């Protein structure tokens, strides 16, 4: 395929989540809470009510939404599943990625864990379910890199949820087929299929010996299943909208439910009418993880689409109104950037975030310029207007909640501008022509030794911040290699770059080759009072002097006025912008010339 | 100058003689410059589908001469300072209309072999054969997609380039002959410019180009295992230049070029293979480009490396 | 940029991302890339109006999340 | 000996695509009065005194010639002997002027020609309305063959649905999935729940991420004459699928409409196609006569089969049996109609 | 030799099928020779390659043969068409599903000589009329519409192609086998349709008889269609050209109308005579008198099994004519009517040259004398014509 380069404009440390949180895991031996951020970063928090700043560290390697996490091997290892189609294995104590599994071919949606076999399995939207012995994965090294798989078949559609029991003898999958499909993980033989539910199932739980199952569904019902009888023995319709998250106590007798309608209930399975409104959250509840230090659980952690994470206290079960009104602890979140406008100079960007704060950024220097506060966004757009046209040369996406800039071979080199119109002075008194994408490419790879020529480091006009992440991926999906700008001098990074950097980047960054120019054909005719062509950056003045000569500086400008579509042209305006902003007809641009 | 498209209806059904159709095709040739650049290919289609039952040499000759003259004029007046300068129709339009017209001509030749035979006999070369041009070379290179004309056009191209290099080696060797004549564009730079010009999104000449490169390299390799060696060495140099040039520009063909070079260089025959080795070293300079497209042929070349002798 | 739906020939739905400055022939080229039908047999019917090679997307008031049924032309006579 | 008092349209060159469409259109119960009333307004407008202003009168001229010739045969059977037909010439010439891509004598699609003439009559009636407002029957195609579509899409992650209304003139329907297939399955393949997966995703805006989506269709406002349009071909270079799906005679559409409805859509016209290749063929119509001397009343409730010039009455059970896929019917149905009974 | 290649394709077909595209390319390359042995070898190479290989390679074979046919060179066209004919008569079922490619040739009917069009229609017809097709007979009912849309055209060349195709398809449709069913009625309907279509233009009318009277002779056909066409053709020729002898006088011509070149001089005892002069004078229909009689004779002899006793008075019949002998109106009055006289003598000589061909097989002695007298009449007319 075709390889794109991208990078994220951001600060070196994002202590707080910049987006919602998809999943949670609680380590009881160290009092550490893991959050799987939709902003692609996993963060570790301390739940000691002592410390005022619970943040400990970020583990950044993922490129997209982190959909599930499972703490394995008595808390040493966490495994995560992401929408970039990979599963990664991390050392949870030191916070670095050890291995990346790439056998999946689409978004990985759900992870499962069987403590008694120390077995995990992964499943996603690609309809595959792979089973992995965690100790085989941890035994992996750079020489012994071979891993072998075992997978289950039968699944006809995209998987959205998945649960295993503690003994690791039953595995159940949930999908848009609405039926939950069950296998024996020990033999991979397909077992019975229990049909009855009528919608997607995003939440699944099994009792310890895989004899009962709870399913939570977007149809709003909770259903309890006996696997020994293969039938539903109770159905609970306690929500108004889809149920997205389920938890259960150790005794398997009270179910905690939450979902799109923001309300969280505790319902007794033996006697439904005894039910407790636990709280109403501020945003749809996505996942919950009980602290299980003591039998009647003391608290429940709640993840939503918002960046804040609330701990709610549980006074007890014995006793319309919510039991609790304010969270007991609060881990603060940050704002997401939700709206973006590229200005006409094709160099600066205006943003709006979820807090209605407005900021101004410098794409070329990869940094923020000024906070503009809560001014009106569209009035700020209209106030910062300049009549200039520059061809599109990048694209922006907000999927991670940060500004991500993408460069593609098709248009990366399309934008030549003059040094004078840029913020780059003319220390020798003249301003030659710079290609923006080529300068950016040279700045991103400034620390790559192969671009250094016999000493120059970079391009001589600007640096990017050293911590900017630079990502090389294939268009449509598979990330190939990700590093930080400052790390390029390493021997491992340089080897992988040499193996991964596409020839179309090498052309600019290594050989120092100029990209192709672009010319504009145009007409000149006496309707103001011959078919020519020139550079798209040529100033009207140059055409005026041309005309002055062919029909014989200061005098030329004084005497000849140039016109287009009967509008008087600004002599400093270039042909490109005129064509974009004034030519409203079809076929080639037509200019009329006159003598005054 | 507007109803010329329907001026062809007069020669469809009624029989005619050669004189009046020659006069009307002369008028058409005279008004090619007048009408428009973009309107040409439909008119070419109409005249060429008319030409099956009537005049066939005249229309093809007129199209070839007109486009050779237009290419010559555009190339001569295109050179200049990168600034405002006089120019005719731009490259992006000219190369596209040339591609459409050459494809239409190839299709029409595929409909009846007599037109192709007339074209081949028309461009017969020893002699200068001044009708050779980047457009005509592209035409001859695109006709090779038909099985009837492949060897019959490749041998003509090969003898043409050999005659051109012989002319250069004779002309550089004296003063008197160099004093009398003005230099003409020798066909080496003609093809070397056609390959560069082929970037403009037409691929129906790449196969003919690579086949010509390999034929021209094989037939004039150094078989040492003195005057005629110099054309026989310049020809090999031209072949290497052509092959390396088509490697970078076009993507769909770069998988087979390296396969052929490898398959021709990894042998136990001990034939002189210096030029193929040089070409292989030149085209593996762009290492990532090979790894993107064809990273398999090198692997099974490596797997066979145990069997060959030491040198 | 915007992303529209095209109900394909057999009933499936495909999505393609084009901007309101794109010619109709460019959209047919996108369809050619996505499915493999030469852009001479296409005729993208939208809201009862048949799209033609002259106008552009912004001329037809087509915006984000619209559908263009794709059918061929069955020669007869 | 037996000449049917039902007039056809001569072949007039390589043109049967227009003959079949014109014949199947002339019997549309609302068209005959409207296309004459519009010209009746045109006549007084000219009396008060364009390229788009001539087809709408040429059609009325053709209709009055057809009706006059049929009546003239009807009261004088001796004169006409073998062929009872005419030739559409002014209509063909005007339609050539409207769109030059039919200039010549090639073959052409029929649904495209129907689309062209319907769009043109809608355009000229709208222009007449605009000229009137510059100072009851102006709505013909905007009321007869056109209704409103309701679309929806559910992003599975955020579960928020958005609507997008649309206009429609013909329900284009696939012919086979990729055994007999009922037309109910054929419609429900087009206008029921199905997901978007794989390389194809719906960029939701509440979640700001590509995602799986489920989308459906709904028929909000129903026109007077619904016209299913069977995509009786497939890709792979291309080919025609000559395995027609079973078609019912009393179609009910309570499944896919939004509000509960009590309506009966009964068939009254079928346009077929007779060929084995996309690039050629020969269109034959088939029109039930239902409305509008007692000789005609005898033929009421029977089925006709219009070739170019000839015509042969078929009893209704025979026609219904003629469309079963138990064999190859030799004439693939391509464009059905359904009057709102 | 060829049994060598027979063994080659019989024993090692499973291994040789891997590179069948290269085999087809080699056959295509070597078919372009000039001799007949190489061409026949490549032809049988195509045939055997189609016989044993996979269906995809069969599609490749028929595509290569189609592009060979549409290439244009005459030897290639004839060879490829013969290959297609023997291939479809060898394995009709495998070729049946690939009828789209061979029908697609019909769009290119300017690169093919008129004689090969008949062979193309023959091979297509015998493809589309195998009883394996009766399960879903679509090619037949498609071709009955293709022929109709060809005949209803206005270009003369396509009308001639249509009449050729209609005749050569009706011949296969009514083929005599080891029927007399509704297919014969369809044959009759096709014939009367194509007769009504091409009745107007005489240059396009003569071709219909000159094809039908060859098809009804070199091939054969079933007695039912034979009976119907014989009845209608005898009735039509009796009604059209035959004028009763006793009403010989009729006026309005500048030349004195007379009856000449009769036998035994019976002087209009009963009504048999050829009314040639008024038709030509009105054409200042008779142009197709020469082949219509041949069709009538051959049809009646095939219907009555070589018995010509019905058309017996059509040997001593006279011909309406002027004073053809030069009465010194040659040097003077050398107007346009002189060329009309030349054409009249030409056409009556052609009629005599056909009528002497008609009755020669019979062995009655005095009838042989009649045909010898007819020979003397044609030789004296051929003497006179030079004047
Ligand atoms: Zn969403």
């Amino acid at each position: 395929r075709k390889v794109q380069v991208s990078y994220v404009i951001r600060d070196e440390v994002e202590k707080y989540n910049r987006n919602g949180v998809n999943a949670l895991q609680l380590d009881p031996a160290l009092n550490r809470l893991f959050t799987a951020g939709r902003d692609s970063i996993i963060r570790i928090w301390s739940v000691n009510q002592h410390k005022q700043d619970p943040y400990i560290a970020s583990m950044e390697h993922h490129t997209d939404w982190v959909n599930d996490i499972v703490l394995c091997c008595n808390g040493k290892t966490l495994i995560s599943a992401s929408s970039d189609t990979t599963v990664k294995v991390w050392n949870a104590h030191k916070g670095f990625c050890m291995s990346t599994l790439r056998t999946h071919k689409d978004y990985v949606k759900a992870l499962a864990y069987a403590k008694d076999k120390e077995l995990v399995a992964s499943a996603g939207l690609d309809r595959q379910i792979f089973l992995w012995d965690v100790n085989t994965l941890t035994a992996l090294t750079a020489s012994n890199n071979t891993v072998t798989t075992s997978s289950l078949s039968g699944n006809k559609d995209s998987i959205y949820s998945l649960a295993m029991n503690q003994l690791g003898t039953i595995i159940v999958s949930g999908s848009t087929e609405k039926v939950l499909r069950v296998w024996d993980p020990r033999t991979c033989a397909k077992l019975m299929k229990l049909k009855g539910h009528t919608d997607n199932v995003k939440a699944l739980l099994l009792n310890r010996d895989g004899t009962q199952c709870l399913s939570g569904s977007s149809d709003g019902t909770i259903r309890l299943w006996s696997l020994g009888q293969q039938r539903c023995i109770a159905t609970y319709r306690v929500h108004d909208e889809g149920v997205w998250a389920l938890q259960v106590n150790d005794a398997f007798t009270h179910v905690y439910s939450g979902g799109r309608d923001r309300k969280i209930y505790c319902t007794d399975l033996r006697n439904p009418d005894i039910r407790v409104l636990i709280c109403e959250e501020k945003a749809p509840v996505l996942k919950m993880e009980l602290d299980r230090s003591a039998d009647p659980p003391p608290a429940i952690w709640v993840a939503t689409t918002k960046s804040t994470v609330n701990k709610w206290t549980l006074k007890g079960i014995h006793n319309i109104t919510p039991l609790c009104t304010q969270p007991d602890q609060v881990i603060k979140g940050g704002a997401s950037i939700i709206q973006c406008h590229i200005l006409n100079d094709k160099r600066h960007i205006l943003t709006k975030d979820t807090n209605n704060n407005v900021a101004y950024w410098d794409v070329l220097k990869a940094c923020k310029v000024e906070d503009l506060g809560k001014v009106d966004f569209e009035d700020e757009i209209k106030k910062r207007f300049k009549m200039v046209y520059v061809p599109n040369w990048f694209s922006v996406d907000l999927k991670t909640g940060m500004l991500t800039i993408t460069l593609d071979e098709s248009d990366c080199f399309a934008a030549w501008v003059s040094a004078k119109d840029a913020g780059f002075s003319s220390p020798d008194g003249s301003d030659p022509k710079l290609n923006l994408g080529g300068l950016l490419l040279q700045a991103l790879l400034e620390y790559w030794p192969r671009t250094h020529v016999n000493v120059q480091k970079g391009n001589g006009y600007f640096q990017v911040p050293p911590h900017t992440p630079v990502i090389f991926g294939e268009a449509g999906g598979r990330t190939l290699f990700r590093l930080l700008c400052r790390d390029s001098g390493g021997e491992t990074e340089s080897m992988l770059l040499n193996e991964t950097v596409p020839q179309w980047v090498i052309d600019i960054t290594v050989d120092k080759n100029m990209p192709k120019f672009n010319k504009i054909p145009f007409y000149l005719q006496p309707h103001a009072s011959d078919r020519l062509s020139a550079s798209d950056m040529l100033q009207v003045r140059k055409v005026m002097e041309h005309v002055y000569e062919k029909i014989i500086a200061v005098l030329a400008e004084e005497k000849i006025e140039l016109l287009c579509q009967d509008q008087v042209l600004d002599p400093n305006m270039d042909l490109r912008t005129v064509k974009h902003f004034i030519w409203k007809s079809g076929g080639d641009l037509t200019l009329h010339y006159r003598q005054k | 100058q507007q109803y010329v498209i329907q001026l062809t209806s007069m020669f469809k059904d009624v029989p005619l003689t050669a004189e009046e159709v020659e006069f009307v095709v002369e008028k058409a040739l005279s008004m090619f410059s007048k009408m428009n650049l973009q309107e040409i290919p439909p008119l070419v289609y109409q005249l060429l589908v008319l030409s099956s039952k009537g005049s066939r040499k005249s229309v093809l000759e007129g199209i070839i001469a007109f486009f050779s003259a237009l290419d010559k004029q555009h190339n001569e007046e295109q050179s200049g300072d990168e600034l405002l300068d006089v120019v005719t129709v731009p490259s992006g339009e000219l190369r596209h209309v040339e591609g459409t017209i050459i494809l239409h001509i190839v299709f029409a030749i595929k409909l009846d072999y007599e037109l192709g035979r007339e074209l081949v006999k028309h461009l017969k070369v020893g002699d200068s054969n001044n009708n050779l041009s980047p457009f005509s070379i592209a035409l001859l290179l695109s006709v090779t997609r038909i099985q009837r004309f492949q060897d019959q056009v490749l041998d003509l191209l090969k003898t043409s380039v050999v005659k051109s290099f012989k002319d250069l080696q004779l002309l550089q060797g004296s003063k008197f002959l160099q004093n009398l004549v003005p230099h003409r564009s020798y066909v080496s730079t003609m093809i070397l410019e056609v390959v560069k010009n082929s970037v403009h999104s037409w691929d129906h000449v790449t196969q003919g180009l690579v086949e010509l490169g390999f034929i021209l390299m094989d037939s004039y390799g150094p078989k040492k295992v003195s005057l005629s060696r110099m054309p026989n060495q310049h020809a090999c140099k031209l072949g290497a230049n052509i092959l390396l040039e088509t490697f970078k520009i076009h993507e769909m063909i770069r998988q087979e070029i390296l396969e052929q070079v490898l398959n021709r260089v990894v042998t136990r025959a001990s034939s002189p293979i210096s030029h193929f080795l040089d070409l292989l070293s030149n085209i593996v300079m762009y290492a990532p480009l090979v790894l993107q497209s064809c990273s398999s042929k090198v692997t099974e070349a490596f797997d066979y490396l145990s069997f060959l002798p030491l040198q | 940029s915007m992303q529209i739906f095209v109900k394909t020939l057999t009933g499936k739905t495909i999505t393609l991302e084009v901007e309101p400055s794109d010619t109709i022939e460019n959209v047919k080229a996108k369809i050619q890339d996505k499915e493999g039908i030469p852009p001479d047999q296409q005729r993208l019917i939208f809201a009862g109006k048949q799209l033609e090679d002259g106008r552009t997307l912004s001329d037809y008031n087509i915006q984000k999340e619209s559908t263009l049924h794709l059918v061929l032309r069955l020669r007869g006579g | 000996e037996n000449l049917l008092p039902f007039v056809g349209l001569n072949n007039l060159g390589n043109t049967s695509y227009l003959n079949s469409i014109l014949q199947v259109l002339y019997f549309c119960p609302g068209f005959k009065s409207g296309v004459k009333h519009l010209f009746n307004i045109i006549s007084r407008k000219k009396e008060a005194l364009l390229a788009s202003y001539e087809l709408i009168c040429s059609l009325q001229s053709l209709i009055i010639s057809v009706e006059q010739l049929q009546a003239s045969f009807l009261l004088n059977p001796e004169k006409y002997t073998d062929e009872l037909a005419t030739q559409p010439r002014r209509l063909l010439n005007t339609l050539r002027e409207l769109n030059p891509m039919y200039e010549g004598y090639l073959q052409h699609d029929a649904q495209e020609v129907l689309q062209c003439i319907l769009g043109n009559i809608q355009e000229t009636c709208q222009l007449l309305k605009k000229e009137e407002v510059k100072n009851i029957g102006f709505e013909l195609v905007e009321k007869l063959f056109q209704g409103q579509l309701v679309l929806r899409t559910r992003c599975l992650e955020c579960e928020s649905l958005t609507e997008r209304r649309e206009d429609f003139q013909d329900i284009s329907v696939p012919v086979q999935e990729d055994e007999m297939k009922t037309l109910r399955w054929a419609i429900s393949q087009f206008a029921s729940v199905e997901r978007i997966v794989g390389e194809d995703k719906y960029f939701c805006e509440n979640c700001h991420h590509y995602t799986e989506a489920e989308r459906s269709l709904l028929f909000d406002k129903m026109p007077e004459v619904i016209t299913i349009h069977l995509k009786c071909f497939a890709a792979s270079g291309l080919s025609k699928i000559n395995t027609p799906l079973l078609t019912p005679l009393k179609l009910s559409l309570e499944e896919w409409s939004t509000k509960p409805t009590n309506d009966s859509y009964g068939l009254f016209a079928v346009v077929m196609h007779s060929g084995i290749t996309i690039s050629s063929g020969h269109y034959t119509a088939s029109v039930k006569v239902t409305d509008l001397v007692q000789s005609l009343k005898e033929y009421e409730g029977k089925w006709l089969l219009f070739d170019d010039s000839e015509v042969k009455v078929t009893e209704e059970k025979d026609f219904l049996n003629s469309l079963s896929p138990s064999t190859s019917p030799t004439s693939t149905p391509y464009l059905l109609f359904y009057k709102k009974l | 030799q060829e049994q060598l290649l027979q063994s080659t394709f019989s024993v090692h077909y499973l291994v040789l099928k891997d590179m069948c595209s290269s085999i087809l390319s080699l056959a295509q390359s070597l078919l372009h020779s000039l001799d007949q042995s190489i061409i026949s070898f490549g032809s049988l190479l195509y045939k055997y390659a189609f016989k044993f290989f996979d269906t995809y390679c069969q599609q490749e074979v028929v595509g290569a043969l189609v592009t060979h046919i549409c290439s244009g060179n005459e030897a290639e066209v004839d060879t490829a068409l013969d290959v297609l004919l023997e291939l479809v008569v060898l394995n009709p079922s495998a070729m049946m599903m690939n009828a789209v490619f061979v029908k697609g040739i019909l769009d290119y009917l300017d690169n093919i000589s008129p004689q090969q069009i008949r062979k193309l229609f023959y091979v297509l017809s015998t493809l589309a009329f195998s009883k394996q097709n009766e399960a879903s007979s679509h090619i037949q009912d498609d071709m009955h519409l293709v022929i109709r849309k060809q005949l209803s055209s206005t270009v003369f060349k396509y009308k001639l192609i249509g009449i050729i195709g209609a005749v050569t398809m009706a011949g296969i449709m009514a083929a005599d086998r080891s029927l007399s069913d509704e297919q014969c009625t369809q044959v009759t309907s096709l014939l009367q349709l194509v007769h009504s279509c091409s009745e107007q233009s005489p240059q396009a009318s003569a071709l219909y008889y000159d094809e039908f009277a060859n098809l009804i002779q070199h091939e054969k056909l079933d007695p039912k269609a034979l009976e119907w066409v014989g009845h209608t053709i005898c009735n039509d020729f009796q009604d059209a050209f035959v004028v009763d002898s006793c009403v010989v006088p009729e006026g309005d011509f500048p030349f004195p109308v007379k009856a000449l070149y009769g036998l035994e001089e019976y002087d209009t005892q009963d009504g048999i005579a050829i009314n040639l002069l008024p038709l030509l004078f009105s054409q200042d229909s008779p142009l197709c008198l020469a082949p219509y009689f041949r069709l009538l004779r051959l049809c009646v002899e095939r219907q009555h099994n070589g018995n010509l006793e019905e058309i017996d008075g059509l040997l001593d019949c006279p011909i309406f004519l002027t004073d053809l002998e030069p009465g010194e109106k040659l040097e003077s009055m050398s107007a346009k009517e002189r060329s009309f006289m030349c054409s009249l003598i030409f056409l009556t000589l052609n009629w005599f040259r056909e009528i002497v061909n008609a009755f020669c097989q019979e062995t009655s002695p005095e009838m042989k004398g009649k045909v010898l007298t007819r020979l003397k009449h044609i030789v004296e007319l051929q003497i006179i014509l030079e004047k």
